[PDB]
């Protein structure tokens, strides 16, 4: 049930001339290039966002509470109070160490922490990133330590290797008595996304209690919540059931910049590709103006047979929208095909360049993710179709102003 | 990336 | 009464940055059913006069009244509707669309009028078989010979019951073998439904079958001077 | 009427249907190129502005390049300040460096040591908090920790530390005993950057590492982002060159890669505008076949009718690129001058810009080159066909 | 001696993936000053013949010698220079550039030759007043009528002292009122400077004023058969 406005104007696109096939190829390539890259860029950004919640948000505590320069004596009462908060899912005690590793004629800046192995799997996904067979051998009094992949690569050490690391001497009298070293054997290693690998290590909580010569006392409470984007507020009221003041800190101040640098890239790319499509729309304007002044005889014929102004005005709108739609669909197909196989394409390109980008030293990850959503493809197809309709509007209006009698009808 | 603000929360 | 009335039709044209007078004091009248013929030289303004009667121009010095209604107080949409309803055009340049088939080429006037979907599949091929070209309905103008597709153009205008049919050298390319073949049904249409048609040529040999002779020289049609 | 018959035959062809819309279509390629250049210039200028701030807060506060000796330390007598005249250098000062490990009464930390002469000026001098640079005297073993280094070490003025050098440890035959001393702090420096957590300033004379010589000469650079080009010049014999590409070797390599990626993304506008010229010229060739044939018959060689359509694209490309560069050099400067007309971002950081004169010229020249290159096929097709056998 | 010599011109053309023979054994000779005329049907290959004499094509089976020089051992630049110096073309399609004015359109052959800048401001309007169109020198082809700008195209080729002038239906659109008016000065050019021109039409009525009759049918021009 095709309408007369479109009628058989698709057959009007079956024209013959000189080098007009190459013009059509350029027209369908220039507008398809700006969509196939926008689709894969938005899919790559969606993949980055998906990997951020699986490799950073799931392994980093959302909030941490610790008092001012004071060992805790009523930490259990504070844990009981913070356990019942409308918005906090779980909490666990931990100790912050700043001891350093010196073994193998190299120096490493590491932040050791002490967490309960039975409670460490209830608020984070770090247990799921252990390269070993299992971490269930974590107990108290066995000198067990686990480090990240970066530290293991720097020390060239493996599982079970004995390493002596620096430990601060927690002396009640503020002096510089002696440096402390304790030998620990590696109970496995874990590989993170590629940023916290060389700056994370943890030990059992009870071992850290003995290393500080401290009794039933911990330094910090880490908390995992449900809505991660309200962490700046959920830690404000969580620290209210305490003494006068302890500290307040969340992951927004240290990892919230990554989210701000994902939406910014999306907005920049969308604005940069709307320009690409709009410039490619001039290619439709020129080739439709040429069709208007080449099909002037048929316009006069239709006017003589009684076609109204609206029919002639709308014939070329759908004539241009078909050339735009073909290019858009060809771009959508390419963008979907490349997006679905982006991870192997980038890996194969990096093996051809020799040196690989997206390094695992200062970035967020070491690879290029790609998650395809069937809502950005619709949003870019609609944008391309709207830009094509806008481009093929003024020439269509000019086509309706052709005098049917000035040209011999 | 290359956009650092360095805003800390107390 | 009368069907068409044009008088004091002073049509100008732009020739040398001045509105040269190409038609002046045209006072011809067209009746219902009666067949006339206008004979003039190719360049005396006879071809331009045809577009003025169809509402395709503006004489800016006169008025033409069709069926008791002039085209002055009408918009472009109303003029197009009048052209599609009570008009019909036939030219000598073989003005067809080389993208449509022969069946769909003649259904365009009915397609614009938004008739029944099955009506265009019952009245178009009826006209094609009346003229005798229904076997080549599913073809292309690029395949038909010069004198073959001309009858398709003749029958294109005679679909939506045309009350008045304009013509401009209907027999310009086809030979005389089909000249009487395309005229017998045109004459019969005057007795079947009572339609009127005017034809503008430059030869007096084919005007014998016409019932009137109103040849014009430089916008004046007065007597039988030649 | 021009002496060059090629140009007069095309100048009138750049706009022949004077109308409110017909003339606009002929300028579509120029508008597209102008937009592609004005979008390629502004964004890369903003990235250059971020890069300048990053370099002025990291590279400008750390030793950019050092000239040392391959056999450990370098004796100043064998290589004085008069013996160094390397290109791109505007200041040379003795310095000692080393990746030392801290030791406080509460915790331990790491950091690079900068042993400097208290008499000479230092880039970190203005960012001092109640500390006199002349207090760094030999024998007293004074040390100035960073603002973010002493905050995490729980160290205030009047405390003591046990800075140890593992890299330059005195490897005695009786195992391994690291070289260490007892430094007393005199205050902290706050530079409001990332170097306040791993940098501390000490006196130039220190035997905590080796040997009365120095490790090397810290030399300043006018353009510290082009060390890879200055690292191959003729250095004095018996010397070695080190730079910041060992510590900050991936951070500033990331910025260049991100700039190249953003530029490649934005160059698609210019690439599509180049295709627009190809379309606009292929449409003109097929429409003006009779004019081409008549010119061929009148005595115009095909190599002239080729340049007739070549200029039709070249002039549009040049006038688009120049306008795009001029608009990009103005939009970036006036991005937030009168009002922040950007759709104000939720950052509140006074977005910096840095217009590089060489980069704008390079962008405008690549735009012209691609516009000229895209014209070859439409111009060649207008002369490859037979003049009279095709149309008339 | 003789000015032009073409013999055994077997020109082929691509019609159906085969080089069909459209011209064969063309042995016509052109003298200096004497006027000839070629009459043929529109489709017999008479229009294609003029393109071969101007060096615009290649007969691939024969040779054309102009002023004692064949076209085989010449490049494109040499052929274009010879066309601009000792040639001239007149067509029936009204081949003019609708961007330049009437004064600039006829000065293009002089502009390509790189003559004196004030020479084109003394000889072009001289030709325009010789044909009688200098009043509309600063105009546009979109403004002039059909029969007005045709004389501009006629005078465009007659600027740089043309020794041989090819014509293809010079009187195709303009009426017979100026048909003699555009021929009197062309004839006077033969007795003024001694120029030669040949005209290819399809009618014998306007060939009376010509001094020769060499009508051709399918590449053969032998006798006065008709
Ligand atoms: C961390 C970010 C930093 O990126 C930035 O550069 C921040 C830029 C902020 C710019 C603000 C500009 C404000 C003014 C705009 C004015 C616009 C004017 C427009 C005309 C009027 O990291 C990145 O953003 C990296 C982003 C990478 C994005 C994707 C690049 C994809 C490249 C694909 C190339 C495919 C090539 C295929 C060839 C076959
Ligand atoms: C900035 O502070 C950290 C940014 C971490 C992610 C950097 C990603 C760089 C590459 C982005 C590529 C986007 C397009 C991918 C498909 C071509």
């Amino acid at each position: 049930p095709l309408s007369l406005l479109i009628g058989l104007r698709f057959s009007r696109g079956r024209r013959r001339g000189g080098m007009v096939s190459l013009i059509s190829v350029i027209s369908t390539i220039g507008i398809a290039l700006g969509v196939a890259v926008l689709i894969v860029g938005l899919s790559a950004m969606n993949g980055f966002e998906r990997e951020l919640n699986n490799r950073i948000l799931a392994v980093v505590p959302h909030g941490e509470i610790e008092a001012v320069d004071q060992p805790w004596t009523n930490w259990q009462e504070a844990l009981d109070h913070v356990q019942k908060v409308p918005g906090i899912a779980a909490a666990a005690p931990y100790i912050n160490f700043t001891g350093l590793v010196e073994s193998g004629a190299n120096l490493r800046a590491i932040q050791v922490k002490g967490v309960n192995p039975q409670q460490e799997q209830r608020l984070s996904a770090l247990p799921s990133f252990v390269q070993g067979d299992a971490w269930r051998n974590f107990k108290a009094g066995e000198q067990q330590i686990i480090i990240g992949k970066g530290v293991a690569d720097a020390l060239k050490v493996k599982q079970g290797d004995w390493v002596s690391i620096m430990i601060p001497n927690s002396n009640p009298e503020h002096k510089l008595m002696q440096p402390k070293r304790v030998r620990l054997h590696v109970a496995g290693i874990l590989q993170l996304s590629g940023q916290l690998d060389h700056s994370f290590a943890m030990i059992p909580l009870a071992d850290a209690q003995q290393y500080l010569d401290m009794g039933s006392s911990v330094s910090g409470i880490a908390l995992k919540m449900t809505d991660v984007f309200n962490a700046n507020k959920l830690v404000r009221d969580a620290g209210e059931v305490t003494n006068s003041y302890v500290y307040i800190k969340s992951w927004i101040g240290t990892y919230g910049y990554m989210y701000r640098d994902i939406q910014m890239i999306r907005a920049i790319m969308y604005l940069a590709m709307v320009l690409v499509i709009g410039v490619a729309c001039f290619n439709i304007v020129s080739t439709l103006v040429m069709a208007v002044k080449d099909k002037s005889g048929d316009i006069a014929v239709l006017r003589t047979l009684g076609a109204k102004d609206g029919l002639i005005r709308a014939i070329f709108v759908w004539y241009g929208l078909l050339a735009g739609l073909f290019g858009s669909l060809c771009g959508v197909i390419i963008g979907v095909v490349v997006s679905l196989q982006l991870t192997p394409i980038i890996e194969w390109i990096e093996k051809l360049i020799g040196h690989q980008f997206l390094s695992s030293d200062i970035y967020f990850i070491d690879f290029l993710p790609s998650e395809l959503h069937w809502l950005d493809v619709f949003y870019v197809l609609v944008t391309a179709l709207l830009l094509s309709l806008l481009a093929s509007w003024y020439p269509a209006r000019r086509a309706s102003n052709i005098d049917p009698a000035r040209v011999l009808s | 990336c290359s956009s650092n603000a360095k805003i800390d929360q107390l | 009464k009368i069907l068409l009335q044009c008088d004091n039709l002073c049509k100008r044209y732009q020739e040398g940055s001045v509105q040269t007078d190409v038609l002046h004091n045209v006072s011809f009248s067209v009746g219902e059913g009666e067949m006339m013929a206008i004979v003039g030289s190719s360049g005396s303004g006879k071809s331009t006069l045809l577009h003025l009667l169809g509402g395709l121009d503006t004489p800016t010095s006169g008025d033409v009244i069709f069926n008791g209604q002039p085209m002055s107080k009408l918009s472009s949409a109303a003029k197009a509707e009048l052209r599609n309803q009570k008009l019909g055009f036939i030219y000598q340049f073989h003005h067809l669309l080389p993208d449509f088939t022969a069946l769909e080429n003649v259904a365009m006037p009915l397609l614009i009028g938004k008739k029944k979907p099955a009506e265009i599949n019952s009245r178009a091929l009826e006209m094609l078989k009346a003229v005798g070209l229904d076997h080549r309905a599913n073809h292309r103008p690029s395949e038909l010979s010069g004198g073959e597709r001309q009858r398709v153009a003749i029958a294109r205008a005679l679909v939506n019951n045309p009350r008045l049919v304009l013509a401009d050298e209907p027999t310009g390319n086809l030979d005389a073998r089909n000249a009487d073949s395309i005229f017998q049904l045109l004459g019969e249409l005057n007795r079947l439904q009572g339609t009127a048609f005017l034809v503008v040529t430059h030869d007096l040999q084919l005007a014998k079958r016409m019932s009137r002779q109103l040849e014009m020289r430089d916008g004046r049609l007065t007597a039988e001077l030649s | 009427y021009q002496p060059v018959a090629l140009f007069i035959g095309l100048r009138y062809m750049r706009g022949r249907a004077a109308d409110r819309f017909g003339r606009f279509v002929s300028w579509l390629s120029t508008i597209g190129i102008t937009l592609g250049v004005m979008a390629l210039v502004t964004v890369l200028s903003v990235m250059n502005g971020f890069e300048r701030e990053l370099q002025n807060n990291i590279l400008g506060l750390m030793p950019q390049a050092i000239l040392s000796s391959e056999h450990g330390s370098l004796n100043p007598q064998q290589l004085p300040e008069t013996a160094v005249k390397l290109d791109g250098v505007n200041r040379v000062a003795p310095i000692t460096t080393g990746d030392v490990v801290l030791q406080s009464a509460r915790s331990v930390a790491v950091g690079v040591m900068l042993g400097i002469d208290p008499a000479q000026k230092d880039p970190l001098t203005p960012y001092l908090v109640n500390v006199k640079q002349t207090d760094l005297e030999p024998g007293k073993y004074n040390v100035i920790l960073g603002e973010q280094l002493a905050s995490q070490l729980g160290v205030n003025r009047g405390d003591q530390i046990r800075v140890m050098v593992p890299s330059a440890s005195q490897f005695t035959p009786m195992g391994r005993i690291p070289s260490q001393r007892l430094f007393n702090v005199i205050g902290t420096f706050a530079a409001n950057s990332e170097v306040d957590g791993y940098e501390m300033l000490v006196n130039i004379e220190d035997a905590s590492r080796l040997m009365g010589n120095i490790t090397g000469w810290r030399l300043w650079l006018d353009e510290p982002l082009k060390v890879d080009s200055l690292s191959q010049q003729k250095l004095p014999e018996g010397s070695k060159w080190q730079d910041w590409r060992d510590r900050k070797g991936e951070l500033f390599q990331a910025v260049r890669m991100e700039k190249n990626m953003m530029g490649l993304l934005l160059s698609l506008i210019v690439a599509v505008a180049a295709f627009n010229i190809i379309t606009s010229l292929g449409l003109m060739v097929m429409e003006k076949q009779g004019e081409v044939a008549i010119l061929q018959t009148q005595g115009l060689t095909p190599r002239q009718i080729m340049m007739v359509f070549m200029v039709q694209g070249a002039s549009a490309g040049i006038i688009g690129a120049i306008l795009g560069a001029a608009l990009g050099a103005l939009l970036a400067s006036q991005l937030n001058n009168l009002m922040p007309i950007i759709g104000v971002l939720l950052d509140g950081a006074a977005l910096p810009v840095a217009i590089e004169p060489l980069q704008v010229i390079v962008i405008a020249l690549v735009a012209m080159a691609i516009a000229l290159l895209s014209t070859l096929y439409p111009s060649w097709r207008a002369a490859a066909t037979q003049p009279a056998e095709a149309l008339r």
